[PDB]
């Protein structure tokens, strides 16, 4: 709006403030702006009662500062898309389908697309796009299946697979049930990523920061004597190593030491005779110390690795028992039956 | 318990007595009167008695009821 | 038999080890705000540089305004990339840089604020000058509160920590000393400095961090550092609520063990005020006394150090703890009377330099400790 | 058994089994012939030659010599996906919190619009002096010739509407000679209204501090109450003495053949207290109206018979000190 | 949101009350708007006379007494 | 209703590898030393003196061939998890720098052959393949799949990517984490 | 191939005779 | 090209950083119209109640206390409209050959009762 009023000959005279006003009175973190001080709502409560020397040193350092610069590097050294990607079913910054309601990750795509280089005009999903291609052709489906089935004679039972992909939509691979069902213990998580026995029930928001003040999932913030019995029998959970349970006295809780049970076989554990800080409240199960290990490794003398078999369902699972007693190679793999 | 609660007070009483009697406050807040009025306007302040005694008579007071508890905290604290 | 119970004593200055001190402060340093609900503010360097003035310590020391880093001087420690997109980026062309932005980790728990590329200049010019200044001897103990970003990595930005600076100032001691000691008694573990140096036996960074649950996850007891740098990463866990006597028998006989075996020729000392009571995010019940002590501690073995200023997120007790640790390493103790600054509203209600201690459950048991410190020792024998 | 555990980890693995049982334990140690590297650590993983291979231009050879590059660490990693514990505070805390966080805003707006007006000053008393015809093409450089390009440009923006901000940095840069003493003069009317502003919101700040520091600061005392209902019953002080007699059982059968004949131990090194208490007694016997007179002087004597009796205390001591 | 507090349950009970079998499912987000509305009128009245009594707090025969305004008048709480 | 009958062994190992992309993190080394066009030619190598019918030669050649053909055309459609999509990204980048074009068989291991493998009945339900087809096509992937047992210590092997640089596997940065899964 | 994954039933006699095997062996080897 | 931005965070790992027998549909659905209409007891949960009085009066004055009567007589008068609207539905209903109360059903009442 004309800011500086130049003369004919192009030289300034004298030029307007903009609009103060205009973010003069921005709401700051005070819930006020900047301009006004604080109201009497606030000063209610804050105030105990509301009715109805410059002897500075620190303007010396500009002054007593000397510049440094004596190190050895110096110098030089329609319809909305979808919010959910409809490759990998997660959030995140997506390029929309035109004329298709389908959402898709910049790299999800075949071939993936530069988040700086995109389409100039549009973009459209390769089922999209097939669809388009069927439209425009004049012959049927079934007309142009049987034409690249003819031209590509050279592989014919893998024919009618390359034809229909390039119909479908690219898509994050998923490994299908039947492996996945062969293993009991192996899960899906929430969004596809692998779970097993070996990881903890997440914990809901109701736990983690909507619980009182002295009462913490860390456990360590008060002293609780409700952990050291157990809930179901009523008795003291002693701890494996030192053999005791260091309940405290409430008039001495400094000597109450903290105590946590295995996740697997629920041996109770305190947290100084393994040496632990956390509680492992989240993310992966505790294993107590006695557990027999699922991998190792072992020096050859390169190395040689061992994992333990995953545990198959009863209907693909055969155990079987040995005829040799002594020296029966077995894979680490075992199962311990009674001794009569 | 309360033996226990009462020794943890008296054992560090001479110490804390010492602390609260020897409080030399700041100038600035002093001519800027940036201290907190209330706080001895209720006399909760332990200066001129001994902490111990003054614990007591405290929780006396709390006791019968003419002190609140808030108040009773605060000044403890 | 290794941890002793001991009461805190108290600090004591030796006058038979005077050090030349030389303080980096650049007034321009606290003109910078990570953002409007952001815990990190640079304005605390600045209220403790203002303690500073007003105590009258500036007539027992030399005061530095270290030139800023340039681009590749930065680049002795991280990427060019990193650099370039930090160099580059701003609150307004946040959105020109979307895949920088989840690669570098900048824009969430990082915020992009438009003096960021000059702060972190501010902060590795001030380490570097540090390290360069004890490297030619014109001090003895160098001082930089400016940085103390630890937790910033070669290509990401991590726990509002941009530029590693202190990586810089141990590359700058390098080139002078044959072995460096980098001491983090910040809450949080100083995984940068760590990671950075983790395969070398020519620095030794010991973290004295609470290790749970909590930020940055790393900093297991068994994390001592792979190939030449094994056993060369002392990590220290503990628990919440660690207090002064707690803290100083667990601090003094490790960095003792580290003194007499690693040997080393210049310290740095991360002085993260977050480790004190009653901080924002950290969860330490250590008071100023408790915090100096670690300062004044590792100022009688009178290797030339870098004392540098790490976390803190209530500024009026990381002010407080740096003005009476920077008065420490002038062999004086301050009196507990504020002087008159312009901040002076902070430090309510008493407007003394103590800060209290929260009267909450010391939870580090003397067998942890005990326990932590017999398998730190071990590690420690083969540092000889 | 099946040459896959080493000997090491075995001997670990029995000493997790067997630690407390220092003579079995060293039964095994030996029965098996036991003698006293590549320790990476959980939090750790290492990136193939690949991946180190990114261009750090300031580094030396010194620096890719004593640089990790290869083993990494990540906060995602070490969660193992699933996130942080914050450390709860009180809301007393967190009001502390918010105080500070209204304190750094002033105090941060207005240093920096300080500096502005101080570069801004510094200019208007260099341009003051001098006559006009080389007043005309006088320019500025970027950062207004302060160690800062950028903080003047915030007071800038922030003073200013947003869009003509940056027309009013081109024309400080270009025109320093208008802008300058104009720009100068709002900044010291926005710097004297902020300080006002902060003024009285530094009474508020003040006084709400001194209402919530020390109960922010009391950590145990906030929950002491409920933890005290909860914990001084009868179950809590069942269950204490019942776990260490728990304790000296478990610990009876495998040394210390000397069991002891106690679990709890008192020490009553003053006698004053107990005075003290009975105090406390009395005055809760003379408000309560729950109880009868006869039960309240009953309470009063038995209390005091309890007292000189079990200890060494004589009755005409505690009348005489009560 | 207090307004979603108001169940479903709730507006089903109101209708056997009322004597309805079926209660469509979109009917309980219509019976939300309409109830506040009215709420919203009763309970403006119920202050204007508040704010004249230059009470702050409001009572139930102020209550009442902004029924008997629009109309719809209740026995059994004052007046 | 199609079915597969792959071995548990095999199966095993998808879901180890399922294992590593998803919770561990970890990608493939590409190129593998020992890639997939190596797999399917060492297998009709092996089984190709196994038999003296040219019959069944034409069939397993034209196996082999089609299942190349389907790896390329398909692995940048469905064969690969999210994380690994970054890789593919800057493979198809490197490989327009140097201006060939990129060829899955002979770059991407015998891994992602399995992956094809194991999702290889639900292509086959997709589409309007005759009864024989599918049948014969069964029973070929299920030959492939029981000599893959035959030799699967020496394709599918078990190394720890921070103690070997010749695991199949390797660890991944946090940059890669970012671009991969944040964006 | 179901057999691949067979669990061995194991008894604790010959797990005590096999460790106890395999050390001897081992013992006097090494001598 | 069209392009939304959906994860809304700038950076990843968030969390990671330092800031039998069975009636007939309908036959209890009667039983409890006696239930409901042989009794008098207050049908809309009253702390849920007095909540709504609590956010919506905000508007027209804050920090205005209930007495508590008078959320009570909220609550009466409040079921009473409700019951009269929705007897009043119910014959909107029944008129157009069915027994299903719908949306339409009471925007039709309450401009017959002229109510709007
Ligand atoms: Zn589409
Ligand atoms: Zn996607
Ligand atoms: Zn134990
Ligand atoms: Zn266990
Ligand atoms: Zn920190």
């Amino acid at each position: 709006k004309e800011l500086l009023e130049k003369d004919s000959k192009g030289n300034i005279i004298k030029l307007n403030e903009p609009s103060t006003i205009s973010e003069d009175s921005k709401v700051s973190v005070t819930g006020l702006p900047l301009n006004k001080g604080p109201s009497e709502k606030i000063k209610r409560e804050s105030l105990w009662n509301y009715r109805k020397r410059n002897d500075l040193k620190t303007f010396l350092t500009e002054n007593m500062t000397e510049e440094s610069n004596i190190r050895s590097t110096i110098g030089w050294n329609d319809f909305e898309n979808e919010d959910f990607c409809s490759a990998c079913n997660q959030s995140g910054s997506f390029l929309c389908c035109d004329t298709c309601p389908k959402s898709f990750h910049f790299l999800c795509l075949d071939p993936p697309i530069d988040p700086n280089n995109l389409p100039k005009g549009d973009w459209h999903c390769n089922e999209c796009k097939f669809k388009i291609f069927i439209n425009n052709s004049m012959a049927t489906l079934k007309k142009i299946e049987s034409n690249f089935i003819k031209q590509n004679n050279n592989v014919k039972i893998f024919a009618k697979l390359l034809f229909n992909i390039d119909s479908h939509n690219p898509k994050q691979f998923q490994l299908p049930n039947y492996i996945k069902e062969t293993f009991p213990a192996v899960k899906t998580g929430s969004r596809g990523q692998y779970s097993d026995e070996n990881d903890k029930i997440p914990l809901t928001d109701r736990q983690l920061f909507n619980t009182s003040y002295g009462q913490s999932i860390t456990k360590l913030d008060s002293y609780n004597p409700d952990t050291h019995i157990d809930s179901n029998s009523g008795k003291f959970l002693i701890c494996y190593k030192c053999n005791q349970t260091r309940l405290g006295s409430w008039s001495h809780p400094e000597n109450s030491r903290l105590i946590m049970t295995c996740d697997y076989c629920q041996t109770p554990w305190h947290l100084d005779c393994v040496p632990r800080a956390s509680f492992k409240n989240l993310g992966s199960k505790w294993k107590c110390p006695l557990h027999s290990p699922t991998k190792v490794y072992k020096k050859i003398h390169n190395y040689k690795v061992w994992k333990k078999q995953r545990l198959i369902n009863k209907k693909n699972q055969l155990y079987y028992e040995p005829l040799q007693k002594i020296g029966y190679q077995n894979n680490g793999n075992i199962q311990i039956i009674p001794t009569t | 318990t309360i033996y226990e609660r009462l020794l943890e007070i008296k054992q560090m009483n001479e110490r804390v007595t010492k602390e609260i009697n020897t409080r030399s406050t700041v100038t600035f807040a002093k001519d800027l009167d940036l201290l907190s009025s209330q706080l001895s306007e209720m006399g909760l302040d332990f200066v001129g008695e001994d902490a111990y005694k003054q614990v007591l008579r405290l929780s006396r007071r709390l006791i019968n009821g003419d002190l609140e508890h808030q108040w009773f905290e605060e000044s403890l604290r | 038999m290794v941890y002793e119970a001991t009461p805190f004593d108290p600090i004591t200055v030796k006058p038979s080890d005077k050090r030349r001190v030389a303080y980096f402060y650049d007034a321009d340093v606290g003109n910078y705000a990570y953002g409007a609900g952001h815990p990190m503010k640079p304005h605390r360097i600045r209220m403790a540089h203002s303690l500073i003035m007003n105590y009258g310590l500036y007539k027992k020391m030399e005061i530095y305004r270290a030139k800023p880093a340039t681009k590749q001087e930065m680049c002795q420690f991280h990427t060019d990339e990193y650099i370039d997109f930090l160099s580059r980026v701003t609150p307004d062309n946040l959105e020109m840089f979307k895949r920088e932005s989840v690669k570098f980790n900048v824009g969430d728990d990082c915020p992009v604020f438009d003096g960021l590329y000059e702060y972190c200049s501010i902060s590795g010019g001030g380490s570097m000058e540090g390290a360069a200044r004890l490297n030619r001897g014109k001090c003895d103990v160098a001082v930089n509160y400016a940085g103390g970003l630890h937790h910033a990595k070669k290509s990401e930005a991590s726990g509002f920590c941009y530029l590693n600076d202190i990586v810089l100032g141990i590359i700058e001691l390098l080139r002078y000393h044959p072995r460096v000691l980098y001491i983090d008694i910040d809450v949080h573990h100083g995984d940068g400095v760590e990671e950075a140096f983790y395969t070398t036996d020519r620095v030794m960074t010991c973290s004295f961090h609470k290790y749970g649950e909590f930020f940055p996850g790393t900093g297991e007891l068994r994390d001592i550092g792979v190939g030449a740098g094994k056993n060369y990463a002392v990590n220290v866990p503990l628990r919440d609520g660690i207090d002064d006597a707690t803290y100083r028998s667990v601090f003094e006989p490790v960095i003792k063990k580290i003194m007499e075996w690693y040997q080393p020729s210049a310290v740095v000392l991360q002085c993260g005020g977050d480790s004190l009571s009653g901080d924002r995010l950290g969860c330490f019940n250590l008071s100023m006394e408790g915090h100096a002590n670690c300062v004044n501690y590792v100022k009688s073995f009178g290797i030339p150090m870098m004392v540098v200023g790490g976390g803190g997120y209530t500024m009026r007790n990381v002010a407080r703890t740096w003005c009476f640790e920077t008065g420490l390493l002038n062999n004086v103790v301050l009196d507990k009377d504020l002087p008159y600054n312009e901040y002076y509203e902070y430090y309510g209600p008493d407007y003394k330099l103590s800060v209290r201690p929260s009267n909450m459950f010391n939870v580090n048991t003397p067998e942890y400790l005990d326990k932590v410190m017999t398998n730190i020792f071990a590690n420690l024998e083969n540092t000889k | 058994s099946q040459d896959i555990l080493d000997l090491d980890d075995l001997v670990e693995k029995v000493d997790f089994y067997l630690g407390s049982n220092k003579e079995l334990f060293t039964w095994f140690k030996n029965f098996v012939g036991y003698q006293e590297c590549e320790a990476f650590g959980p939090s750790y993983k290492r990136l193939p030659k690949s991946d180190t291979f990114m261009p750090c231009s300031g580094r030396d050879d010194m620096c890719w010599e004593v640089l990790n590059d290869e083993w990494v660490g990540h906060p995602v990693w070490a969660s193992e996906d699933s996130g942080f514990i914050a450390h709860r505070k009180n809301q007393y805390e967190e009001t502390l919190f918010k105080i500070e966080e209204e304190r750094h805003e002033y105090d941060f707006y207005i240093e920096s619009n300080l500096r502005t007006i101080q570069c801004l000053e510094t200019i208007v008393n260099k341009i003051e002096n001098m006559t006009e015809n080389e007043k005309a093409n006088f320019k500025l450089p970027p950062g207004l010739g302060h160690t800062s390009m950028t903080i003047y440009k915030k007071v800038i923006r922030k003073v200013y509407d947003k869009e003509r901000g940056f027309e009013i940095i081109d024309a400080l840069h270009e025109h320093p000679a208008v802008t300058a003493p104009v720009v100068l003069k709002r900044l010291k009317q926005k710097d004297e209204e902020w300080r006002r502003a902060q003024r009285e919101w530094n009474k508020v700040w003040r006084e709400l501090e001194q209402k919530v520091f020390f109960k922010s600061l009391d950590h145990l005392g906030l929950t002491f109450k409920q933890a005290d209902k909860k914990l001084l019953t009868t179950k809590q002080l069942i269950s204490e003495i019942s776990s260490i007699k728990v304790d000296q059982t478990n610990k009876k059968i495998h040394w210390l053949t000397p069991k002891p004949k106690s679990q709890l131990d008192f020490d009553f090194p003053d006698k004053n207290i107990f005075y003290d208490i009975l105090c406390l007694a009395d005055t809760f016997i003379t408000h309560t109206t729950a109880y009868s007179n006869p039960d309240k002087e009953r309470l009063k004597d038995l209390l005091k018979y309890f007292i000189s009796l079990f200890f060494s205390i004589s009755f005409e001591k505690i009348e005489e000190s009560l | 949101d207090n307004i979603q507090g108001i169940t479903k349950p709730a507006i089903r009970r109101l209708a056997r009350r009322g004597g309805v079998k079926r209660i469509s499912g979109l009917i309980y987000e219509e019976t939300r708007g309409v109830l506040k509305v009215f709420l919203e009128n009763v309970i403006r009245d119920a202050v204007t006379y508040t704010e004249h009594a230059k009470r702050k707090t409001v009572t139930a025969m102020d209550v009442v007494y902004a029924l008997k305004r629009q109309g719809r008048t209740l026995y059994g709480f004052g007046g | 209703k199609i079915s597969l009958q792959i071995p548990i062994k095999l199966k095993s190992v998808l879901v180890d590898d399922w294992e590593y992309v998803t919770k561990d993190k970890k990608i493939c080394r590409l190129p593998a030393d020992v890639t997939v066009e190596m797999v399917l030619n060492k297998y009709e190598h092996e089984v190709s003196q196994e038999l003296e019918s040219p019959g069944s030669q034409s069939q397993l050649s034209e196996y082999c061939a089609g299942l190349k053909l389907y790896f390329d055309k398909c692995l940048g459609n469905m064969l690969l998890y999210r994380l690994e999509r970054l890789q593919y990204d800057e493979l198809l980048k490197k490989s327009s720098k140097d201006q060939k074009p990129l060829v899955p068989i002979r770059i991407y291991g015998a891994i992602h052959l399995l992956r094809l493998i194991s999702v290889l009945p639900e292509l086959i339900s997709s589409t309007t393949m005759d009864l024989q087809s599918c049948q014969l096509l069964i029973k070929q992937t299920e030959d492939f799949l029981v000599w893959l047992l035959m030799h699967v210590d020496e394709y599918f092997n078990d190394k720890d990517p921070n103690r070997s640089d010749d695991a199949l596997y390797v660890n991944t940065s946090s940059q890669y984490e970012g671009v991969a899964l944040g964006m | 191939f179901n057999q691949d994954f067979k669990i061995t039933q194991i008894d604790e006699n010959s797990i005590k005779y096999d460790f106890f095997d395999k050390i001897y062996k081992s013992k006097m080897v090494q001598k | 090209a069209r392009t939304k931005q959906t994860a809304r965070k700038s950076t990843g790992g968030k969390a990671p950083r330092k800031q039998p027998h069975r009636y007939r549909p309908g036959t209890v659905a009667l039983r409890e119209i006696r239930r409901y209409q042989k009794s008098t007891e207050l049908l809309i949960r009253k702390l849920p109640f007095q909540r709504l009085v609590r956010e919506i009066a905000q508007d027209f004055k804050t920090d205005l206390r209930f007495q508590s009567s008078a959320v009570m007589a909220l609550q009466e008068a409040s079921e009473a409209y409700l019951v009269a609207l929705f007897e009043d539905t119910n014959l909107a209903a029944i008129h157009a050959k069915r027994v299903t109360i719908m949306p339409k059903d009471i925007q039709l009442a309450r401009r017959i009762r002229g109510e709007r």
